[PDB]
């Protein structure tokens, strides 16, 4: 009940959603054979949303008036499965790879077709920076701390003035 | 830009006896001719179409469109004469055209043959 | 609103219609 | 008519004068060795600003610098 | 061509959605994106974001990894030649799929 | 070498039509007259003041004359709730019988506009009840006009010209307009509220036949030495009082009631007397208080740069707060006026900012010195300029992918069959703030829902009295004081704050990139609007300043589009009062189509037809005006000159080849427009063709359904 | 010396040359002498014919001529091709070259104008002159 | 009785004046 959302096991318009989806499917259901591929298709297409519903419902969600489930972020701990836990876990594998690019191209810029290995990026180092990247969030505070994770502005280029 | 009707003798006598390539005329009177010619015509386009063509009406409205062009006319034809005649610069031909020379009385030459010329076609379609 | 009362705004807009045309004229000036 | 300026960071190769379309630019010698060159501008009322003549010079952060001025009729390229 | 024509017959595409029709009424909506996403390219031109990489490769060499791969715009007939090809990606599909759906409900 | 133009020497030799096309562009662009010097420019500007001055004053006196003699104000004061207000006649010969039978509307006989600038609620409120009391400001503006404008003469005549140190003196000015233009003013216009606006609201009229003689309050001036203030807290209006008469009518000049008047829906009089007593105060006590100061005094474009900063700021909280607060009788209740008012003000808000910016660049190339500016506030933006860019890059970067991304997922479930499917976040920090400003419509029961804390009670001095009336107001879903908000909310919310990051990026960046770059170091010696540097280094098109400013219009226009889009769908169901149709379908894009543009455009697009043709013409011809001269805008932005440039040489050849016209010849030889002069020859039709699209199509929709 | 007149070549046509820009001000002729009978593109149309000459083309701007004579130097490696600018609806005879011999090879004689003895990292900001008669670039 | 002169004046005749001033304002020299 964080902004007057009544959940969903008691939304009443949430419910009629699914009297309204089957009920346009059992017009497509009553017109065909009930044992061809349609009513296969059309008894699929029931229960696919059936369990989405049966998702929701017992989620403990917060729908609308009307009838379609929302999303709360203020993150509290009743509703951290909104946004919090799907969320660092775009952020665990977005480090991943940039610990990959962040790792391929200090060894690689130094070689003597340091731009080939862009294009024709070798096998080896790849792969190294997939397993690299896993141990991307416990390996930049020792970067950050000695300061390799950033420069001098003695070394960067900035333009004039 | 040597063939063919810019040679011919078809045209070289149509363009050179008309009155702007004519020797003889005066500004007066080159000015009439060309001015009578344009003037003409001017009225046939709004007694036929206008903003009111089934009246009376149509053809004294239709006429008096026709000199409302024309009164615009003399002074694109003296704007022509303020312009590319300020201090009445000559050239290398100074014909009427190149110089003035006679412009003074060519803006009204118009004047006299186009509005002359509108009251000249006034009484054939509506008269007569 | 009436009929004279049109032309004495009429009349009194010459005030700002004298001045213009010397502020503009002073300001090329 | 466009200014045309040539600095003194030239190096001589001759490259702007030959890049030039309508002939504004010249090599004179240079005096701080007798031996380099730099290029010269005797005929700036014919520069239209193309830019082909900066374009022209291989040195990071060219010599010669056009700068676009009042137009005239040789600069605006009209045939009329 | 507005009115009788053209507010008229854009309705069968935008009362689709829910139906077997409705990539119709995706795609209308899917190239009048990238036809304007043309104008991104059109109507500007290089040396704005060419002097804007200059920002962006300072985030990747204030972090020392600014690639060996100059990061570079385009060019000039470039930004003409993506900015056209986009633009005729649009307003063909955006009638392709405009004209789709209406003849086949009406017609 | 023709006289013409006068302020550009250099132009004047140009023998091509160029020369007219710039010298209208570097005209009043006085600080490149040829022979110019700083004191001259100074003097220069102050008459040029004047102009503008008077101008605002005669369009304030046409807004006047016009009502006066053709509109219906008299009328209107009687009852307002059913009477169109009138612009002005329609005198356009070329009209027909069923068009003068169209426009022969409002009641009135003869074809004229119905007015949507809400200047009769504004009068109204002011006091004004007559059509002969409007015909007195008009002719007052003319004479101010006329003052102004003689003033501006005679400042600039030998024995009035002021000295350069009188303009310069920055502190002085500052002080001399909070306690005068500020101070003065507003204290005053409390007084006009209390003398004339609250009698001839209470049924009693007060003109200049009697204003001398008719107190604004019983016994008033013998308690104002003595201290005792309080007596103006003398009874009110009560909730039955019928507004411009005295069924119901109080005696107070200065009130707290708080909310708004229950007839009109619009704030007390005696509440907006006293906000401008109160901060007329404050102006003129700051009023007498008087390294960069000896920078911003001597940059014009800064100090400038500066005032439309200010009034950027300013213009756009004029939209946010009338709408939300109402403050003229029965101006929340025309809402094609509600419409007009809140949008062309926000378009203005984003042209300042815009332009805040432009000036701020130009400043940076002709005035900002690197050496009289050092280890100061300004150069340690330049320290680590790269770095200000580059994040800023990232947060539009990192908004648009999310935004348009959660759009297009409730789009394509939704076209799928399955609307349950969609992203919708509640706006939670939003439902919050509500709930802390004591709409209790959220229940989070903190903060003024809380029925307890020491905000909604203030035990220091027993003050908080506007909150009776404000507690009333802000539960009752009856006006758009804190509108209810939802999915659709929240997502527009953050497309703005795209828009809002996106339009400041180009805008700063082009201030900090106008002095140079690495592709272009030495930008700051070409000025600030030059073409570009040429196909070499890879190719430089839209690398000036001008041209990054030129970009930003784009966007800015999408910016405020936008908010304006925003804005008027989620009105037009509380006009309606169902919201539901809008709730749901604003959190996708399909639903703007739909629901927004096509839906709403039904009347508008069939002002005339086949069948006949109706009061919507003219918004229909705009609408299709419009759309033409956007068009027409693409044209210059996507052809380039050099095209153009060859094609207009085919024809100087055939003209001089063709006889009976060879004959004649023109003055000026013929070129095309230039590359800077396409970019915004193109932008000003694009952006008048936006613009007039979307006053043609909001005004229509409107005014048709109500 | 133009030495006018000079046989002009066989060429017969170019709506696109010398309109009414050439008779009061301005025009050209470059010469040259053709080391074969050839036919080579024109800046107008392209064909006209080279002489053995004495070769010579009136033309119209001075753009017109230097891309006609690069031809000469690249199809034809004719190194003769002296540009003018006519008599007395014309201003300066004989430009190119100025000096007697290439403006590609170094003559001296010729004056360093335009010649700055600073950088353009060194470049000034208009503040130091502002309001001033100088230019940001001027020497 | 008086837009239906004025309109054509302001209009029509107005500019076909201060055009024409603002014709031989632009075109003429010294
Ligand atoms: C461009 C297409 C076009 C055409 C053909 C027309 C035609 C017309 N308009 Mg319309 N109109 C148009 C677009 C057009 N309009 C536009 C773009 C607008 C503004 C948005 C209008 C707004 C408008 C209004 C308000 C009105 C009209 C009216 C008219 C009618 C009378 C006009 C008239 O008498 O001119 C006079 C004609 C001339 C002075 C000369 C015509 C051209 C000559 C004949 C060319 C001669 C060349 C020759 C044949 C070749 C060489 C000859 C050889 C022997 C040497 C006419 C039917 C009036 C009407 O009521 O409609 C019925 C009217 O009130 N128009
Ligand atoms: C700066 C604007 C201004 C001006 C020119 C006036 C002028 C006047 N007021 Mg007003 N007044 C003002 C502001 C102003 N007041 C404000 C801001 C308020 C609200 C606090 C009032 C509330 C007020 C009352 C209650 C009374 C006056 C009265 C007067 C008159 C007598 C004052 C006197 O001679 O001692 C005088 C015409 C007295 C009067 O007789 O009004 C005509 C009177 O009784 N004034
Ligand atoms: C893959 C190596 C890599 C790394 C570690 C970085 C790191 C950074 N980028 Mg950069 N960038 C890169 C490549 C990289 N970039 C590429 C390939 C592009 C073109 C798409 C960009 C275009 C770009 C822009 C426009 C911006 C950044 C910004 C940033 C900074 C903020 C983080 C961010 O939001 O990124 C931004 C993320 C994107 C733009 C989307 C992802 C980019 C591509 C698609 C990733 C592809 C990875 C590739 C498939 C991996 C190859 C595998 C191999 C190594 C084994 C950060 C320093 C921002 C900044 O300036 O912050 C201050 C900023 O505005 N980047
Ligand atoms: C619907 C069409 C469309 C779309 C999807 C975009 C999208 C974008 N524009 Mg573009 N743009 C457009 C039309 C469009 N623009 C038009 C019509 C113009 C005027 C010519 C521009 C001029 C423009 C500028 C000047 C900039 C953008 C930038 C951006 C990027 C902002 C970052 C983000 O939101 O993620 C984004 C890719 C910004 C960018 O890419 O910064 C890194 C940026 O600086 N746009
Ligand atoms: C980073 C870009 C960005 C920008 C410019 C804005 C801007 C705005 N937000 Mg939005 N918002 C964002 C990201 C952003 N937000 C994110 C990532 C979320 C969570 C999904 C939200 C959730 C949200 C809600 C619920 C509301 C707003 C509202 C607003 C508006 C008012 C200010 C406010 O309340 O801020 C609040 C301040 C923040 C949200 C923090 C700033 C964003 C940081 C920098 C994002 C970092 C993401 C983080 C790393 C993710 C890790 C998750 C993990 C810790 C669990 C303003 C337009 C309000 C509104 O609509 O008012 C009318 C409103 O009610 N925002
Ligand atoms: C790049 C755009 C451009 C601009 C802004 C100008 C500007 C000018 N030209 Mg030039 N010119 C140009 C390119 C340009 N030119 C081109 C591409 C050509 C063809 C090669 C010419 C050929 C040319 C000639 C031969 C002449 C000019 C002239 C002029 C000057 C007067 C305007 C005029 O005569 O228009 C004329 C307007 C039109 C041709 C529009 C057609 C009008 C039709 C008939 C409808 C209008 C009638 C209607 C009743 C309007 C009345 C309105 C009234 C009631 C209020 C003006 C400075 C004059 C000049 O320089 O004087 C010395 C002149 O004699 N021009
Ligand atoms: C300044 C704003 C302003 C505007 C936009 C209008 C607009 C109009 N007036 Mg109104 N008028 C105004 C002020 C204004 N007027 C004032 C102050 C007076 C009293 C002197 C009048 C007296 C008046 C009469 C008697 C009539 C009109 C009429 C009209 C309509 C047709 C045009 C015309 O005939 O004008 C004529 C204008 C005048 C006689 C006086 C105008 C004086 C103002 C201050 C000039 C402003 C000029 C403006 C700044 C110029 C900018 C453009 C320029 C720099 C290129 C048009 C809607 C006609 C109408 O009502 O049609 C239905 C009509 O019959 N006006
Ligand atoms: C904004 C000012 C304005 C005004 C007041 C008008 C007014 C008029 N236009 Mg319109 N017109 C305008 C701008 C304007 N126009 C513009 C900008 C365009 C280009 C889009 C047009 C395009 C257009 C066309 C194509 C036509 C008109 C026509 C008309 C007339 C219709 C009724 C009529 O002729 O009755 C019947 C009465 C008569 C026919 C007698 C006519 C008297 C003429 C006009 C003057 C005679 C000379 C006079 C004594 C002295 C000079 C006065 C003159 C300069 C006004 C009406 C006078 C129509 C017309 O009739 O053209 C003349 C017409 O065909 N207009
Ligand atoms: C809590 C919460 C929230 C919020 C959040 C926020 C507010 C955040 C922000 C954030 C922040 C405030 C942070 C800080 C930052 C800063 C900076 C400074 C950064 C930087 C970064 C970096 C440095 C990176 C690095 C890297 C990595 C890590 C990997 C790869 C590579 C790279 C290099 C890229 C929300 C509501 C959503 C949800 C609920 C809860
Ligand atoms: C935005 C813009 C740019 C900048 C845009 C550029 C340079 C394109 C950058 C986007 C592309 C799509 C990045 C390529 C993506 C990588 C190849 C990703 C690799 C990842 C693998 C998994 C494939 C210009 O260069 C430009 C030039 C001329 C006129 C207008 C413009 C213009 O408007
Ligand atoms: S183009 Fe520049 S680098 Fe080349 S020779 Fe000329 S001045 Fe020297
Ligand atoms: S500006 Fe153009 S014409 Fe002048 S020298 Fe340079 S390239 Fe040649
Ligand atoms: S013409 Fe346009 S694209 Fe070509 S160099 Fe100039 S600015 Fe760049």
């Amino acid at each position: 009940d964080v902004a007057g959302l009544i959940p969903c096991s008691q939304s009443d318009a949430f419910e009629r959603r699914l009297k309204n989806t089957t009920q346009r499917l059992e017009n497509r259901l009553k017109k065909y054979e009930p044992g061809s591929a349609p009513a296969e298709a059309l008894q699929k297409q029931i229960d696919k949303t059936q369990q989405r519903f049966d998702k929701y419902r017992n989620s403990g969600l917060l729908c609308g008036a009307d009838g379609l489930p929302h999303l709360i972020t203020d993150g509290r701990w009743s509703h951290a499965g909104e946004f919090t836990i799907p969320g660092l876990l775009f952020l665990y594998i977005a480090g991943f790879i940039g610990w990959s690019g962040r790792s391929y191209l200090q060894a690689v810029a130094a070689s003597d077709n340091s731009t080939e290995k862009e294009i024709i990026i070798d096998i080896p180092v790849a792969l190294q920076s997939v397993s690299k990247g896993f141990v991307w969030p416990l390996a930049a505070l020792q970067e950050f701390s000695s300061g390799k994770l950033t420069a001098r502005d003695e070394e960067i280029t900035i333009s004039p003035r | 830009l040597s063939t063919p009707i810019s040679n011919s003798s078809a045209v070289n006598g149509l363009l050179a006896n008309l009155p702007a390539y004519r020797k003889g005329l005066t500004p007066r009177l080159r000015g009439l001719e060309i001015g009578m010619a344009h003037g003409y015509f001017l009225t046939g386009p709004f007694v036929e179409l206008g903003p009111l063509r089934n009246t009376d009406g149509g053809i004294l409205y239709g006429s008096l469109s026709a000199v409302g062009l024309v009164v615009i006319l003399t002074a694109c034809l003296a704007l022509y004469g303020k312009a590319n005649f300020s201090g009445s610069s000559k050239s290398k031909d100074a014909t009427l055209w190149e110089s003035g020379e006679g412009w003074s009385d060519f803006v009204s030459g118009w004047l006299i043959g186009g509005a002359g010329s509108v009251g000249f076609a006034y009484l054939l379609l509506q008269y007569i | 609103l009436a009929d004279g009362q049109i032309f004495t705004a009429l009349a009194v807009a010459l005030v700002p219609g004298i001045l213009a045309l010397r502020l503009a004229l002073e300001l090329y000036k | 008519a466009h200014t045309v300026k040539i600095y003194d960071t030239c190096i001589g190769c001759t490259q702007c004068v030959r890049a030039c379309p309508t002939d504004v630019l010249e090599m004179v010698p240079w005096d701080g060795c007798r031996a380099n060159q730099i290029a010269s501008a005797p005929r700036t009322e014919d520069c239209v600003g193309c830019k082909r003549c900066e374009s022209a010079c291989p040195t990071d952060f060219l010599s010669i610098r056009v700068y676009l001025g009042a137009e005239t009729t040789r600069s605006m390229g009209l045939g009329y | 061509w507005l009115r009788d024509f053209l507010w008229a017959q854009a309705s069968q595409v935008i009362q689709s959605y829910g139906s077997a029709l409705s990539a119709y009424g995706l795609m209308f909506l899917g190239a009048h994106f990238i036809w304007a996403f043309s104008l991104m390219f059109l109507f500007s031109g290089r040396g704005y974001w060419q002097e804007l990489i200059e920002s962006i490769v300072w985030a990747h060499n204030k972090l020392k990894f600014a690639p060996s791969i100059q990061p570079r715009a385009l060019s000039i007939t470039q930004g003409r030649a993506v900015g056209v090809a986009h633009y005729l990606l649009g307003g063909i599909a955006t009638t392709w799929s405009f004209f789709h759906a209406r003849i086949i409900s009406v017609g | 070498g023709t006289k013409f133009p006068k302020a550009s020497q250099a132009l004047a030799q140009d023998p091509t039509t160029r020369r007219i096309w710039y010298g209208i562009a570097t005209a009043n662009d006085f600080e490149t007259n040829d022979g110019i010097t700083e004191e001259n420019l100074y003097q220069k500007i102050f008459a040029s003041h004047f102009g503008h001055l008077a101008i605002i004053f005669l369009w304030t006196s046409g807004n006047l004359f016009h009502v006066a003699w053709q509109g219906n104000f008299e009328q209107w004061v009687k009852d307002p709730l059913n009477t169109r207000p009138i612009a002005h006649a329609i005198s356009d010969p070329h009209f027909g019988q069923r068009a003068i039978e169209a426009f022969s509307q409002a009641g009135a006989s003869s074809p004229v506009n119905i007015s949507y600038s809400g200047v009769y609620q504004w009068w109204y409120t002011q006091g004004m009840r007559t059509n002969e009391e409007l015909y007195n400001g008009a002719i007052f503006l003319l004479i101010l006009s006329a003052l102004s404008l003689f003033a501006g003469w005679l400042h600039l005549q030998p024995k009035f010209r002021p000295n350069l140190s009188w303009f310069k003196n920055a502190e002085s000015r500052l002080n001399h307009h909070l306690g005068g233009l500020f101070g003065t003013s507003s204290l005053a216009w409390t007084g006009h509220i209390v003398h004339v606006a609250i009698p001839e609201s209470r049924g009693q009229h007060v003109g200049w036949d009697n204003f001398l003689q008719v107190a604004p309050h019983p016994a008033g001036l013998q308690p104002f030495f003595t201290g005792n203030w309080g007596v103006y807290t003398e009874n009110p209006d009560t909730a039955n009082h019928v507004f411009g008469s005295s069924d119901g009518a109080g005696t107070a000049i200065l009130t707290f009631l708080g909310g708004f008047h229950p007839q009109t829906q619009s704030l007390w009089l005696t509440d907006i007397a006293h906000h401008h007593l109160a901060i007329a105060v404050l102006f003129i006590v700051a009023g007498h208080m008087y390294g960069l100061y000896d920078t911003v005094n001597n940059s014009l474009h800064f100090q400038l740069g500066l005032a439309l900063a200010a009034l950027g700021v300013i213009t756009s909280l004029v939209a946010q707060h009338m709408y939300s607060i109402p403050p003229y009788a029965y101006l929340a209740r025309d809402f094609t006026t509600q419409a007009a008012l809140y949008t062309h003000h926000q378009y203005i808000a984003g042209f300042l900012m815009v332009g805040a910016f432009a000036h701020g660049a130009i400043f940076l190339v002709r005035d900002y010195d690197a050496e009289q500016n050092k280890n100061n506030v300004l150069a340690r933006i330049i320290d680590h300029k790269e770095a200000i860019i580059s994040h800023l890059s990232w947060v539009s970067l990192f908004l648009g992918f999310h935004t348009l991304g959660l759009y297009v997922h409730n789009d394509v479930v939704q076209a799928f069959g399955t609307p349950e499917k969609q992203i919708l976040i509640e706006p939670v920090f939003a439902q919050w703030i509500q709930s802390v400003h004591g709409k209790s419509l959220y229940g989070f029961e903190v903060l003024l829902n809380n029925a307890d804390s020491i905000t909604r009670v203030a035990p220091g001095s027993a003050q908080p009295i506007w909150l009776p009336g404000w507690l009333d107001a802000i539960n009752s879903g009856n006006n758009s004081l804190f509108l209810t908000i939802g999915p659709g909310d929240f997502l527009v919310h953050h497309a703005i704050a795209l828009g809002l990051h996106t339009t400041t990026l180009i805008l700063v960046k082009g201030a900090l990139d106008a002095r140079g770059s690495k592709l272009m170091p030495d930008k700051k010696d070409f000025g600030y609007s030059f073409p570009c540097d040429g196909p070499g280094r890879g190719g430089t098109c839209d690398i000036s300043a001008w041209d990054a400013f030129y970009l930003a219009v784009f966007w800015m226009l999408n910016t405020i589009g936008w908010t304006t889009f925003y804005w008027h769908w989620k009105h037009l169901g509380v006009w309606q009062g169902n919201v539901a149709q809008f709730n749901e379908s604003s959190t996708y894009l399909m639903g703007w189509f739909r629901d927004y543009l096509w839906l709403n455009s039904s009347q508008l697009i069939n002002g005339y037809n086949p069948f006949g043709m109706n009061n919507l013409s003219v918004w229909a011809w705009m609408f299709l005006f419009g759309h033409l001269i956007w068009a027409t805008g693409f044209m210059f932005l996507i052809s380039w000159r050099g095209y153009w440039q060859e094609l207009i040489e085919t024809l100087v050849w055939a003209h001089e080849r063709t006889p009976l016209a060879n004959l004649v010849r023109w003055k000026d030889k013929p070129v095309a427009l230039s590359i800077v002069q396409a970019r915004l020859v193109g932008l000003a039709h694009f952006a008048v063709g936006y613009i007039v699209t979307y006053a043609a199509f909001l005004i229509a929709s409107t005014a048709s359904k109500f | 010396t133009l030495n006018l007149n000079a046989p002009t070549p066989i060429f017969g046509g170019s709506t696109g040359g010398l309109l009414r820009k050439a008779e009061v001000e301005e025009f050209y002729s470059i010469t040259w002498t053709g080391k074969s009978e050839t036919v080579f593109e024109l800046p107008t149309g392209g064909a006209a014919i080279m002489r053995a000459g004495e070769n010579l083309l009136r033309l119209a701007r001075k753009e017109q001529c230097i891309a006609l004579g690069a031809q000469l130097k690249d199809k034809f490696k004719i190194t003769d091709y002296k540009i003018y600018r006519v008599y007395p609806s014309g201003e300066v005879q004989f430009l190119h070259p100025k000096d007697g011999v290439f403006p590609e090879k170094v003559n001296p004689g010729r004056v360093a104008v335009g010649s700055n003895k600073r950088r353009i990292g060194q470049n000034p900001d208009p503040a130091k002159l502002k309001f001033k008669g100088q230019e940001t670039f001027d020497s | 009785n008086l837009p239906s002169i004025l309109v054509p004046m302001v209009g029509i005749v107005l500019p076909a004046i201060v055009m024409a001033l603002l014709f031989v304002y632009i075109e003429t020299d010294e």
